[PDB]
């Protein structure tokens, strides 16, 4: 790791709302797509 | 009234037999046919590793 870095490592949180009913939308909304096919 | 009576009766017992035989063999024939279907069914790893793709990690 050597050499100054130019920024400190941060979180990439940056999706503050990301509501887990959305994810899960998507999540079965591929999965039926996938056993569709 | 006689003779034709006589030999019916002396045919009934091989004709029962062969009939029972008969019916045992359509029998196993039914349970020989049967066979457990094993269905195959998309691994979900698949899945899990598409939806890390969609999330572009």
């Amino acid at each position: 790791i050597s050499g100054v870095s130019p920024l400190l490592y941060f979180p990439p949180t940056t999706t503050s709302t990301t509501n887990r009913e959305d994810q899960i939308n998507k999540n079965t909304n591929i999965a039926i797509q996938m056993i569709k096919r | 009234d006689i003779m034709v009576p006589s030999f019916v009766y002396n045919k009934l017992p091989v004709i029962h037999f062969l009939q029972e035989k008969r019916a045992e063999q359509k029998l196993r024939r039914v349970l020989d046919e049967t066979y457990t279907e094993w269905t195959e069914e998309l691994d979900q790893a698949h899945v899990t590793d598409a939806i890390t793709r969609s999330l572009n990690i």
